[PDB]
Protein backbone atom coordinates (compact mmCIF):
# COMPACT_ATOMS: atom_id res chain seq x y z
CA UNK A 1 0.00 0.00 0.00
CA UNK A 2 2.88 2.32 0.95
CA UNK A 3 6.52 3.23 -0.78
CA UNK A 4 9.47 1.06 0.41
CA UNK A 5 11.82 4.01 -0.68
CA UNK A 6 12.04 7.62 0.46
CA UNK A 7 11.49 10.73 -1.18
CA UNK A 8 14.71 12.71 -1.32
CA UNK A 9 15.03 16.58 -1.87
CA UNK A 10 18.66 17.64 -2.42
CA UNK A 11 20.56 21.09 -3.24
CA UNK A 12 24.41 21.65 -3.06
CA UNK A 13 25.38 24.91 -4.13
CA UNK A 14 28.59 27.01 -4.42
CA UNK A 15 27.55 30.05 -2.73
CA UNK A 16 29.52 33.08 -2.63
CA UNK A 17 32.59 30.72 -2.75
CA UNK A 18 34.47 30.81 -6.49
CA UNK A 19 35.50 26.97 -5.73
CA UNK A 20 33.00 24.02 -5.20
CA UNK A 21 34.39 22.04 -2.25
CA UNK A 22 30.98 20.30 -1.30
CA UNK A 23 29.95 16.91 -3.07
CA UNK A 24 27.17 14.85 -2.76
CA UNK A 25 25.87 11.54 -2.46
CA UNK A 26 22.94 9.82 -3.36
CA UNK A 27 22.36 6.32 -3.61
CA UNK A 28 18.08 4.78 -2.36
CA UNK A 29 18.05 0.95 -2.89
CA UNK A 30 21.64 0.52 -2.94
CA UNK A 31 21.20 -2.48 -1.64
CA UNK A 32 19.39 -5.06 0.15
CA UNK A 33 19.94 -7.33 3.57
CA UNK A 34 17.85 -10.44 4.56
CA UNK A 35 15.42 -9.20 1.92
CA UNK A 36 15.60 -5.87 3.15
CA UNK A 37 15.75 -2.75 1.32
CA UNK A 38 18.33 -0.51 2.27
CA UNK A 39 18.87 3.17 1.25
CA UNK A 40 22.37 5.46 1.07
CA UNK A 41 22.59 9.27 1.53
CA UNK A 42 25.88 11.11 2.25
CA UNK A 43 27.20 14.86 2.56
CA UNK A 44 31.20 16.01 1.97
CA UNK A 45 32.22 19.41 3.05
CA UNK A 46 35.97 19.20 1.00
CA UNK A 47 39.06 21.76 2.11
CA UNK A 48 42.13 22.31 0.46
CA UNK A 49 40.58 20.90 -2.58
CA UNK A 50 37.60 19.18 -3.62
CA UNK A 51 38.95 16.15 -4.71
CA UNK A 52 38.42 14.17 -1.28
CA UNK A 53 35.01 15.13 -1.07
CA UNK A 54 34.41 13.69 -4.76
CA UNK A 55 36.40 10.83 -4.17
CA UNK A 56 34.09 10.14 -1.21
CA UNK A 57 31.09 10.75 -3.11
CA UNK A 58 32.11 8.06 -6.17
CA UNK A 59 33.10 5.59 -3.88
CA UNK A 60 32.58 5.81 -0.49
CA UNK A 61 28.61 4.09 -1.32
CA UNK A 62 30.47 1.00 -2.63
CA UNK A 63 32.70 0.48 0.04
CA UNK A 64 29.74 0.52 2.76
CA UNK A 65 27.84 -1.72 0.20
CA UNK A 66 31.63 -4.63 0.54
CA UNK A 67 31.58 -4.25 4.00
CA UNK A 68 27.60 -4.55 4.69
CA UNK A 69 27.61 -8.01 2.70
CA UNK A 70 29.79 -9.09 4.99
CA UNK A 71 28.24 -8.30 8.40
CA UNK A 72 27.10 -10.18 11.42
CA UNK A 73 23.97 -9.64 12.47
CA UNK A 74 23.67 -6.13 13.08
CA UNK A 75 27.03 -4.43 13.94
CA UNK A 76 27.14 -1.47 11.98
CA UNK A 77 29.52 0.51 14.03
CA UNK A 78 31.87 -2.15 13.09
CA UNK A 79 30.92 -1.78 9.86
CA UNK A 80 30.73 1.89 8.88
CA UNK A 81 34.01 2.66 11.10
CA UNK A 82 35.94 -0.06 8.52
CA UNK A 83 34.15 1.18 5.85
CA UNK A 84 35.76 4.98 6.36
CA UNK A 85 39.18 4.25 7.58
CA UNK A 86 38.87 1.82 3.74
CA UNK A 87 38.02 4.78 2.44
CA UNK A 88 40.74 7.31 3.87
CA UNK A 89 42.86 4.68 2.99
CA UNK A 90 42.07 4.97 -0.70
CA UNK A 91 42.49 8.20 -0.66
CA UNK A 92 46.02 8.44 1.00
CA UNK A 93 47.11 6.25 -2.14
CA UNK A 94 40.93 19.12 -9.47
CA UNK A 95 42.39 22.40 -8.44
CA UNK A 96 45.25 20.98 -7.51
CA UNK A 97 45.38 18.98 -9.82
CA UNK A 98 46.92 16.22 -7.87
CA UNK A 99 50.01 17.96 -7.58
CA UNK A 100 52.28 18.31 -4.54
CA UNK A 101 52.70 20.20 -2.31
CA UNK A 102 48.78 21.42 -2.65
CA UNK A 103 47.62 17.78 -2.28
CA UNK A 104 48.97 17.65 0.80
CA UNK A 105 46.72 19.79 2.38
CA UNK A 106 43.09 18.18 1.46
CA UNK A 107 40.35 16.29 3.47
CA UNK A 108 37.00 16.08 3.81
CA UNK A 109 34.58 15.67 6.41
CA UNK A 110 31.46 12.69 5.64
CA UNK A 111 28.34 12.38 7.17
CA UNK A 112 26.19 9.53 5.65
CA UNK A 113 23.10 7.74 6.83
CA UNK A 114 22.05 4.46 5.87
CA UNK A 115 18.10 3.76 5.81
CA UNK A 116 17.08 -0.02 6.64
CA UNK A 117 13.54 -0.11 6.72
CA UNK A 118 13.68 -0.50 11.01
CA UNK A 119 16.71 1.80 11.36
CA UNK A 120 18.86 5.01 11.25
CA UNK A 121 22.47 4.88 11.02
CA UNK A 122 24.34 7.95 10.97
CA UNK A 123 28.17 7.58 10.34
CA UNK A 124 29.85 11.12 11.15
CA UNK A 125 33.46 12.22 10.74
CA UNK A 126 33.49 16.15 11.01
CA UNK A 127 31.50 18.88 11.45
CA UNK A 128 28.97 18.08 8.80
CA UNK A 129 25.37 17.16 11.13
CA UNK A 130 22.92 14.66 10.43
CA UNK A 131 19.82 16.18 12.22
CA UNK A 132 16.46 13.89 12.88
CA UNK A 133 13.03 15.49 12.84
CA UNK A 134 10.38 13.99 15.06
CA UNK A 135 7.77 14.77 16.89
CA UNK A 136 8.61 18.73 16.23
CA UNK A 137 11.63 17.78 18.28
CA UNK A 138 15.02 18.19 16.24
CA UNK A 139 16.99 15.50 17.60
CA UNK A 140 20.94 15.88 16.65
CA UNK A 141 22.19 12.11 15.19
CA UNK A 142 25.55 13.40 15.38
CA UNK A 143 28.24 15.54 17.14
CA UNK A 144 30.66 17.91 15.43
CA UNK A 145 34.10 16.88 15.47
CA UNK A 146 35.62 20.66 17.38
CA UNK A 147 38.46 20.41 18.73
CA UNK A 148 37.40 22.22 21.66
CA UNK A 149 34.79 19.50 22.36
CA UNK A 150 36.39 18.13 25.98
CA UNK A 151 36.58 14.51 24.75
CA UNK A 152 37.72 15.83 21.17
CA UNK A 153 40.35 17.78 22.85
CA UNK A 154 41.55 14.66 25.29
CA UNK A 155 41.89 12.47 22.59
CA UNK A 156 43.63 14.91 20.67
CA UNK A 157 46.60 15.60 23.89
CA UNK A 158 46.98 11.79 24.11
CA UNK A 159 48.11 11.63 19.80
CA UNK A 160 50.48 13.91 20.83
CA UNK A 161 48.90 17.16 19.18
CA UNK A 162 47.79 20.59 20.37
CA UNK A 163 45.05 22.64 20.41
CA UNK A 164 45.47 26.43 19.50
CA UNK A 165 42.45 29.31 19.37
CA UNK A 166 43.36 30.72 15.36
CA UNK A 167 40.14 32.24 14.06
CA UNK A 168 38.68 29.51 16.22
CA UNK A 169 39.59 26.18 17.94
CA UNK A 170 41.94 24.87 15.37
CA UNK A 171 44.17 21.20 15.74
CA UNK A 172 47.82 22.47 15.95
CA UNK A 173 46.28 26.30 15.11
CA UNK A 174 45.41 25.08 11.59
CA UNK A 175 42.25 22.41 11.61
CA UNK A 176 38.41 23.66 12.43
CA UNK A 177 37.39 20.22 13.34
CA UNK A 178 39.23 17.14 14.59
CA UNK A 179 38.06 14.12 12.54
CA UNK A 180 38.48 14.49 8.75
CA UNK A 181 39.02 11.50 5.71
CA UNK A 182 42.32 12.43 4.34
CA UNK A 183 44.37 15.06 5.70
CA UNK A 184 47.27 12.84 6.25
CA UNK A 185 49.69 15.38 7.36
CA UNK A 186 47.69 15.82 10.30
CA UNK A 187 47.48 12.54 11.28
CA UNK A 188 47.16 11.16 14.31
CA UNK A 189 45.63 14.43 15.56
CA UNK A 190 43.02 14.41 12.81
CA UNK A 191 41.74 10.66 12.27
CA UNK A 192 39.24 9.36 9.60
CA UNK A 193 37.50 7.76 12.47
CA UNK A 194 33.81 7.99 12.62
CA UNK A 195 31.43 8.36 15.15
CA UNK A 196 27.96 6.24 14.73
CA UNK A 197 24.61 6.74 16.20
CA UNK A 198 21.95 3.83 15.43
CA UNK A 199 18.26 4.89 16.18
CA UNK A 200 15.22 3.16 15.44
CA UNK A 201 12.62 4.28 13.57
CA UNK A 202 9.66 5.51 14.79
CA UNK A 203 5.83 6.04 13.47
CA UNK A 204 6.41 9.42 14.68
CA UNK A 205 9.55 10.25 12.46
CA UNK A 206 9.46 13.00 9.97
CA UNK A 207 12.56 13.53 8.00
CA UNK A 208 16.32 13.64 8.32
CA UNK A 209 18.42 16.22 7.29
CA UNK A 210 22.02 15.46 6.23
CA UNK A 211 23.47 19.03 5.84
CA UNK A 212 27.73 20.66 5.59
CA UNK A 213 28.21 23.69 8.22
CA UNK A 214 27.35 25.75 5.01
CA UNK A 215 23.66 25.22 6.77
CA UNK A 216 24.77 24.62 10.29
CA UNK A 217 26.86 27.51 10.95
CA UNK A 218 23.76 29.94 10.72
CA UNK A 219 20.62 27.81 10.83
CA UNK A 220 20.21 26.06 14.11
CA UNK A 221 18.63 22.26 14.10
CA UNK A 222 15.42 24.03 15.05
CA UNK A 223 14.82 26.74 12.51
CA UNK A 224 15.93 23.03 9.92
CA UNK A 225 13.01 20.92 11.40
CA UNK A 226 10.66 23.90 11.24
CA UNK A 227 11.25 25.23 7.82
CA UNK A 228 11.23 21.25 6.59
CA UNK A 229 8.59 20.44 8.70
CA UNK A 230 6.09 22.92 7.19
CA UNK A 231 7.31 21.97 3.58
CA UNK A 232 6.39 18.52 4.01
CA UNK A 233 2.31 19.44 5.05
CA UNK A 234 8.97 17.43 -4.40
CA UNK A 235 8.48 18.87 -1.02
CA UNK A 236 11.77 17.49 0.16
CA UNK A 237 13.11 19.23 -2.23
CA UNK A 238 10.90 22.11 -1.37
CA UNK A 239 13.23 21.94 2.30
CA UNK A 240 16.20 21.43 1.08
CA UNK A 241 15.96 24.01 -1.49
CA UNK A 242 14.26 26.64 1.10
CA UNK A 243 16.99 25.80 3.86
CA UNK A 244 20.39 26.57 1.30
CA UNK A 245 18.06 29.36 0.62
CA UNK A 246 17.65 30.39 4.08
CA UNK A 247 21.50 30.28 4.73
CA UNK A 248 22.29 32.59 2.37
CA UNK A 249 19.81 34.70 3.30
CA UNK A 250 22.29 34.64 6.47
CA UNK A 251 24.95 35.45 4.67
CA UNK A 252 26.32 32.27 4.56
CA UNK A 253 29.68 32.79 2.41
CA UNK A 254 30.66 29.11 1.77
CA UNK A 255 29.31 26.05 -0.21
CA UNK A 256 26.24 25.01 0.99
CA UNK A 257 24.59 21.32 0.40
CA UNK A 258 21.11 20.20 2.17
CA UNK A 259 19.75 16.95 1.64
CA UNK A 260 16.13 16.10 2.73
CA UNK A 261 14.95 12.16 3.38
CA UNK A 262 11.23 11.91 3.93
CA UNK A 263 10.98 9.27 6.57
CA UNK A 264 7.34 8.85 6.82
CA UNK A 265 5.68 6.26 4.66
CA UNK A 266 3.69 7.40 1.55
CA UNK A 267 1.93 6.23 -1.53
CA UNK B 1 54.54 45.54 21.97
CA UNK B 2 54.69 42.12 22.89
CA UNK B 3 57.64 39.80 20.76
CA UNK B 4 58.59 36.61 19.88
CA UNK B 5 61.21 34.86 18.10
CA UNK B 6 61.90 31.60 16.82
CA UNK B 7 63.63 29.68 14.39
CA UNK B 8 63.72 26.38 12.07
CA UNK B 9 66.94 24.19 11.19
CA UNK B 10 66.58 21.47 9.22
CA UNK B 11 68.99 19.04 6.86
CA UNK B 12 68.05 18.61 3.29
CA UNK B 13 69.37 15.45 0.91
CA UNK B 14 69.70 18.10 -1.83
CA UNK B 15 72.59 19.58 -3.43
CA UNK B 16 72.53 23.71 -2.41
CA UNK B 17 72.29 25.07 -5.53
CA UNK B 18 69.25 22.96 -6.39
CA UNK B 19 67.48 23.93 -3.17
CA UNK B 20 68.03 27.52 -3.14
CA UNK B 21 67.15 27.63 -7.06
CA UNK B 22 63.77 26.93 -5.31
CA UNK B 23 63.69 28.96 -2.43
CA UNK B 24 65.15 32.21 -4.06
CA UNK B 25 61.97 32.06 -5.72
CA UNK B 26 59.63 34.80 -3.93
CA UNK B 27 56.90 34.75 -6.68
CA UNK B 28 56.77 30.78 -6.20
CA UNK B 29 55.96 29.71 -2.70
CA UNK B 30 53.49 27.46 -4.13
CA UNK B 31 56.47 25.35 -5.01
CA UNK B 32 56.67 24.31 -1.56
CA UNK B 33 54.11 25.78 0.49
CA UNK B 34 50.97 23.61 0.66
CA UNK B 35 48.91 25.98 2.60
CA UNK B 36 49.53 28.93 -0.78
CA UNK B 37 46.69 28.49 -3.24
CA UNK B 38 47.82 31.21 -5.27
CA UNK B 39 50.70 33.96 -5.76
CA UNK B 40 51.06 37.03 -8.18
CA UNK B 41 54.28 38.89 -7.51
CA UNK B 42 54.24 43.09 -8.45
CA UNK B 43 64.49 41.90 -6.13
CA UNK B 44 64.21 44.01 -3.43
CA UNK B 45 61.11 45.78 -2.81
CA UNK B 46 59.16 42.98 -4.78
CA UNK B 47 55.96 42.49 -3.15
CA UNK B 48 54.00 39.36 -3.58
CA UNK B 49 50.43 38.61 -3.31
CA UNK B 50 49.66 35.03 -1.53
CA UNK B 51 45.90 33.43 -1.48
CA UNK B 52 45.58 30.95 1.39
CA UNK B 53 43.89 27.38 0.55
CA UNK B 54 40.85 26.70 2.10
CA UNK B 55 40.61 25.13 5.30
CA UNK B 56 43.33 27.33 6.67
CA UNK B 57 42.80 29.78 9.27
CA UNK B 58 43.29 33.08 6.89
CA UNK B 59 42.37 34.00 3.23
CA UNK B 60 45.44 35.82 2.09
CA UNK B 61 49.04 37.63 2.82
CA UNK B 62 50.76 40.47 1.74
CA UNK B 63 54.66 39.84 1.64
CA UNK B 64 58.02 42.02 0.85
CA UNK B 65 60.84 40.65 -0.28
CA UNK B 66 63.26 42.84 1.72
CA UNK B 67 66.81 41.07 0.56
CA UNK B 68 67.95 38.46 -1.88
CA UNK B 69 71.76 37.39 -1.61
CA UNK B 70 72.36 34.64 -4.33
CA UNK B 71 75.98 35.36 -2.78
CA UNK B 72 75.50 33.95 0.52
CA UNK B 73 72.02 32.37 -0.24
CA UNK B 74 69.68 34.45 2.47
CA UNK B 75 66.70 35.68 1.89
CA UNK B 76 64.74 38.15 3.90
CA UNK B 77 61.02 38.62 3.82
CA UNK B 78 58.21 40.95 5.93
CA UNK B 79 54.63 40.14 5.87
CA UNK B 80 53.23 43.81 5.72
CA UNK B 81 49.18 42.61 5.55
CA UNK B 82 47.17 39.59 6.11
CA UNK B 83 44.05 37.98 7.70
CA UNK B 84 46.60 35.64 9.71
CA UNK B 85 47.03 37.48 12.50
CA UNK B 86 51.01 37.51 11.94
CA UNK B 87 51.70 41.35 12.33
CA UNK B 88 54.87 42.66 11.99
CA UNK B 89 56.53 39.72 10.62
CA UNK B 90 60.17 39.35 9.66
CA UNK B 91 62.18 36.28 8.62
CA UNK B 92 65.43 35.14 7.11
CA UNK B 93 65.97 31.98 5.49
CA UNK B 94 69.55 30.92 5.54
CA UNK B 95 71.38 28.06 3.32
CA UNK B 96 74.72 26.69 3.70
CA UNK B 97 75.92 23.43 1.81
CA UNK B 98 76.53 20.66 4.51
CA UNK B 99 79.99 20.06 5.40
CA UNK B 100 79.50 16.60 4.49
CA UNK B 101 75.14 16.48 -0.77
CA UNK B 102 73.10 17.66 1.41
CA UNK B 103 72.13 21.30 2.07
CA UNK B 104 71.50 22.95 5.62
CA UNK B 105 68.19 25.35 5.63
CA UNK B 106 67.76 27.91 8.64
CA UNK B 107 64.30 29.71 8.96
CA UNK B 108 64.21 32.42 11.45
CA UNK B 109 61.58 34.91 12.48
CA UNK B 110 60.35 38.36 14.37
CA UNK B 111 56.50 38.71 14.89
CA UNK B 112 53.70 40.33 17.54
CA UNK B 113 52.14 38.32 19.72
CA UNK B 114 48.61 38.18 18.46
CA UNK B 115 45.81 39.73 21.16
CA UNK B 116 44.62 36.83 22.78
CA UNK B 117 47.22 33.95 22.23
CA UNK B 118 50.53 32.99 24.48
CA UNK B 119 53.88 33.20 23.01
CA UNK B 120 54.41 29.80 23.46
CA UNK B 121 51.32 29.01 20.93
CA UNK B 122 52.42 31.92 18.27
CA UNK B 123 55.42 29.91 18.15
CA UNK B 124 54.37 26.56 18.24
CA UNK B 125 52.16 27.89 14.98
CA UNK B 126 54.80 29.36 13.22
CA UNK B 127 57.28 26.81 13.62
CA UNK B 128 54.71 24.24 12.80
CA UNK B 129 54.15 25.41 9.35
CA UNK B 130 57.44 25.98 8.47
CA UNK B 131 58.41 22.57 8.95
CA UNK B 132 55.35 21.61 6.61
CA UNK B 133 57.12 23.36 4.17
CA UNK B 134 60.58 22.45 4.64
CA UNK B 135 59.00 18.93 4.23
CA UNK B 136 57.48 19.38 1.32
CA UNK B 137 60.96 21.42 0.04
CA UNK B 138 62.70 17.96 0.82
CA UNK B 139 59.87 16.25 -1.24
CA UNK B 140 60.20 18.04 -3.85
CA UNK B 141 63.86 17.89 -4.14
CA UNK B 142 63.83 14.20 -4.12
CA UNK B 143 61.29 14.43 -6.98
CA UNK B 144 63.55 17.29 -9.70
CA UNK B 145 66.65 15.07 -8.70
MG1 LIG C 1 34.81 23.27 2.89
MG1 LIG D 1 33.35 -8.87 12.76
MG1 LIG E 1 32.15 24.23 4.91
MG1 LIG F 1 31.75 26.06 10.94
MG1 LIG G 1 39.66 30.91 2.28
ZN1 LIG H 1 42.76 18.46 -5.60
Amino acid sequence: FFSDVPKIGTTSVCGRRRDMEDAVSIHPSFLQRNSENHHFYGVFDGHGCSHVAEKCRERLHDIVKKEVEVMASDEWTETMVKSFQKMDKEVSQCRCELQSPQCDAVGSTAVVSVVTPEKIIVSNCGDSRAVLCRNGVAIPLSVDHKPDRPDELIRIQQAGGRVIYWDGARVLGVLAMSRAIGDNYLKPYVIPDPEVTVTDRTDEDECLILASDGLWDVVPNETACGVARMCLRNACSDAALLLTKLALARQSSDNVSVVVVDLRKRR
Amino acid sequence: QKRCRSSVVETIEAPLPLVWSILRSFDKPQAYQRFVKSCTMRGKGSVRDVTLVSGFPADFSTERLEELDDESHVMVVSIIGGNHRLVNYKSKTKVVASPEKKTVVVESYVVDVPEGTSEEDTIFFVDNIIRYNLTSLAKLTKKMM
